[PDB]
């Protein structure tokens, strides 16, 4: 049972490039966001839905009320490549993925 | 500063019991919530363990009833993870994890080093 | 000390002396074991705010007397004007009364409430 | 134009925070007779009759959020611990013991000890015959012989006797608003843990809650006036956890044979340990009885009670996780020295044949075990002994509430956390009877 | 405990009783555990005195300051039949600062003379 | 501010006597607080209950009956208004000190004859 569907599966993006994926839950739990570099710790990116965490830039925002999620990073930086988790507390989604255009 | 130290991983032969330890640094260890996750390449992450260290209460997940077990010391601030009946499908990254906050007790800000789980099948 | 010369002596005389008894009232003159001066300073302090807050409850600080508007009742004391001022030493109508104590008290925040209607 | 003024007495509030100060009988020195929970400086006696019911006063309740079952914690911990600091060392002890089990299912748990201990003369040395408990001793080093043991404690902290004038089971101890202050207590019998009352009233001083111990139960609590209550922090939060307060009590009886005996015995020069000195009875050990098919009739309705938040997950009951022995067992100090059941039979089954099934058979058992040495408060380490108490100990409670969690999905931490006992902790377990009550304070003026 | 009926209340019948609500505020070895109950009754007493102090500075009392409508324009019959009391508190505590002020000078101007 | 008017005369000090009125009022190691906060709610029930003595509570200043004499003082009505910083009007009585008190008590039972 999946009730974190994280869609698009994966984005092909150039550098600078503006990326958004999309989360759906079902529940009343809330979001948070993860990222892990390829072979790195994992990182908390947002927090809440829309709230950025410690130490993250304004290129990655959150949104909005409802059961689906708009993640967005603008400005994609080349460090920021890797998977992205979609997350609510006790929830998490499949995962998905960033990379060279 | 607060950190979560992990210990080498393993890659011993399916159908054996697998241990894993991590400490706290830096950190009042009997306080705050402990929790175990999996990461692997190219599968769904797993939520594998609780731990409230102060009285040692813990619940786990639906696949892991009766195979996983984990306890603590609290005088050496240092959580174990325990498998028993090790197989090939266990291969993963383990990590020992926190939240942003002592008042949640989900895994969403500090992540060990990921000592890695292999299975020489 | 000179306030109890007043508790030996009638009314009369007893009608000057309320103020040097006032003044009086309020404060005076390894080694934990001496503390308890602060439980007997902070329960003297309280016993005299209640006597200044309970005078604010009738709308009657700064005076000691004050034309307080409540009937009274013979009940309580039948006996006449010369005998409770002229012959009568303060404790013995201070237990007089002293029967009749939740009977003469009560209303007066009524009465401070009542005249306080156009206050 | 409407120009200012202020009033003297006006009734407003302002959501503060303060110490409170309890207050309670009292009969002599410790507290009546002895002491562990009690004071007598709070005073007597219970000022709880002033009580007011008001009109329209919506407020909003948090029991999660409370913060005055905090200051009373704290109150709690520092009055025991310093109830403990009179009291003896038992450093001297931790000497080598050369032990076996007993002389002749059976207190074959109990282990046979004997040691070395000076005498009234600091130097002189004499030789003892002392009987423990085996989770209260530790062997030595396997490869050295296992015959030799030691206490716990030494390897990582001291040891204290308990009094003997200090003993004292849970008082009703009052809670009472200093001046400036008052009480506001909610009505409405549907309280869903957080939210508006509408029935709220207000009294000078609260009701007199009872300190007691215990793990994964309730017990000698206030029963609910509503059906079976339950509330939680967010139910969907699957880890998080979940309390029942019952409205019918179920009783428990708890005892051990066997007419047993202690005896004092000389550590060094103006004290004694209390050691026990011997067992005498059949001292089948320390089964509980619980009152017949109750539980499987109350069982049913909290069943109904889980069924209605939630959609058709069937609900059924598991063991304790594990964990320490308070965490698996569920632990009481009503006799004195503390005890400890395996409440394995309390949650097996999970069928209607026994979850909307009623009878009276007989009374269930549990299998239960003693222990002395303890760190009380839950691990802490106030590492303190309990003394021997004289055979024939015997108890008697009323259950009022249980303990539990939850599951859920996408993270499936939890199947069966619903159906799991949760060892929680004493600290929230009194926060689920402080519910009712919140703190506030005055503000007398304003315009108009 | 009647001066909280009183907040259950409008103004006009809370009106008849703020006497009660200041006749409550005033008052009501091994266990060094209690002494902070010495504190505590000092900290009221603070209270109680900082109200005192307050209602001297300002010399119900016909006093001399002027109300900016800015604050509440709100009308007569609202704030003496219809307003519970912690609305209209809550109402001014918007603009608490704001309000808190030249009431010393109210004094100041009679201490003109 | 109130320092501020120790460092003038007395006619401009006349205008700012309130503010220091109300600034007046307000590890066993810490514990210490409570005998400053004891000594200082101390001081100020003294000065009220001083001000009941003289039957002049709530005022001020307050017109209490009893006269002066130039052997107090005899310097005039200009030089204590305009010239006179306070410390040194304030040295200059106390010279006199307890003799410059008494009296009042019994102009208060005077009037209240």
């Amino acid at each position: 049972e999946i009730v974190l569907t994280q869609s698009p599966g994966t984005l092909s993006l150039s550098p600078g490039e503006t990326a958004i994926i999309s989360c759906r839950t079902s529940q009343y739990g809330s979001l948070a966001w993860y990222q892990q570099r390829p072979g790195q710790a994992p990182r908390l990116v947002i927090y809440s839905g829309s709230t950025r965490a410690a130490g993250i830039p304004d290129r990655f925002s959150g949104s909005r009320w409802g059961p689906d999620y708009n993640l967005t990073i603008s400005n994609l930086e080349s460090g920021d490549f890797g998977v992205y988790y979609c997350q609510q507390y006790e929830f998490f989604g499949q995962g998905t993925k960033v990379q060279v255009d | 500063q607060v950190q979560l130290v992990q210990s080498g991983g393993q890659m011993k032969k399916p159908g054996e019991s697998m241990r894993i330890s991590c400490r706290a640094s830096g950190y009042e260890f009997i306080d705050c919530t402990l929790n175990w996750i999996r990461l692997a390449p190219g599968k769904r992450p797993e939520w594998m363990g609780w731990l409230k260290p102060r009285g040692g209460a813990v619940n786990y997940a639906r696949p892991l009833q009766g195979r996983v077990t984990m306890t603590r010391d609290v005088y050496s601030d240092t959580a174990f993870l325990e498998l028993r009946s090790l197989t090939v499908d266990d291969t993963a990254v383990y990590f020992c994890t926190r939240g942003k906050n002592c008042d949640y007790n989900w895994d969403f800000e500090h992540w060990g080093r990921g000592t890695p789980v292999i299975v020489s099948s | 000390l000179g306030f109890l010369g007043a508790a030996g002596s009638t009314m009369g005389a007893a009608s000057m002396t309320l103020t040097v008894q006032a003044r009086n009232l309020l404060s005076g003159i390894l080694t934990v074991w001496g503390i308890k001066q602060l439980q007997a300073r902070v329960l003297a302090v309280e016993r005299y705010l209640r006597d200044q807050q309970l005078l604010g409850i009738w709308g009657c600080s700064g005076k000691l007397i004050c034309c307080t508007n409540v009937p009274w009742n013979s009940s309580w004391s039948n006996r006449n004007l010369s005998e409770i001022w002229d012959n009568m030493t303060w404790l013995q109508w201070d237990k007089e009364i002293s029967n009749y104590t939740q009977i003469i008290y009560g209303l007066l925040e009524e009465s401070q409430n009542q005249q306080e209607k156009n206050e | 134009n409407l120009w200012v003024t202020v009033y003297y007495g006006v009734p407003v509030w302002k959501e503060a925070k303060t110490t409170l100060f309890c207050a309670s009988d009292a009969k002599a020195y410790e507290k009546e007779v002895h002491n562990v929970w009690a004071t007598h400086a709070c005073v007597p006696t219970d000022p709880s009759p002033q009580e007011l019911v008001l009109k329209n006063v919506t407020e909003n309740f948090n029991m999660w959020k409370n913060d005055m079952v905090d200051q009373m914690h704290e109150d709690i911990i520092s009055l025991w611990d310093q109830s403990l600091k009179p009291c003896v060392k038992l450093t001297p002890l931790c000497v080598t013991l050369n032990c076996s089990n007993a002389r002749s299912t059976i207190m074959g748990e109990m282990k046979n000890c004997s040691f070395n201990t000076t005498t009234e003369i600091r130097d002189k040395e004499k030789k003892e015959y002392a009987l423990f408990y085996k989770p209260d001793v530790v062997p030595l080093n396997e490869t050295s012989n296992t015959s030799e043991y030691r206490l716990i404690n030494c390897n990582t902290s001291a040891c204290t006797q308990a009094c003997p004038k200090v003993t004292f089971e849970p008082i009703p101890i009052h809670y009472c608003a200093p001046a400036g202050y008052a009480i506001l207590k909610c009505n409405n019998k549907t309280f869903n843990g957080t939210g508006p009352c509408s029935n709220v009233s207000t009294v000078q001083c609260t009701h007199g809650i009872r300190p007691v111990v215990s793990t994964q139960l309730l017990l000698n609590g206030s029963l609910a006036e509503k059906e079976i209550v339950i509330r939680s922090e967010n139910l969907t939060n699957n880890a998080k956890i979940i309390i029942v307060h019952l409205n019918t009590s179920v009783e428990i009886v708890c005892t051990r044979p066997g007419n047993n005996t202690r005896k004092s015995v000389r550590i060094g020069p103006g004290q004694t340990f209390y050691a026990t000195g011997d067992i005498i009875g059949d001292i089948r050990q320390a089964h509980c009885n619980i009152s017949e098919g109750q539980w499987n009739k109350t069982l049913h309705e909290v069943s109904k009670e889980l069924q209605k938040h939630f959609p058709n997950k069937t609900i059924k009951y598991e063991r304790s996780a594990g964990g320490d022995m308070e965490i698996a067992t569920h632990s009481f100090n009503c006799g004195g020295e503390f005890f400890y059941c395996n409440t394995s039979n309390l949650f097996n089954g999970t069928y209607n044949g026994t979850y909307i099934n009623t009878s009276s058979t007989s009374y269930i058992t549990l299998q239960c075990r003693i222990k002395q040495i303890i760190n009380m408060w839950q691990g802490v380490g106030r590492c303190m002994y309990a003394p021997p108490i004289a055979g024939n100990i015997t108890c008697k409670s009323n259950i009022t509430g249980l303990l539990l969690t939850r599951d859920g999905g996408t993270k499936n931490n939890s199947n069966e956390e619903t159906f799991r006992p949760a060892g929680g902790d004493m600290r929230d377990n009194w926060r689920s009877e402080l519910y009712k009550y919140k703190v506030v304070k005055i503000e007398p003026l304003g315009v108009a």
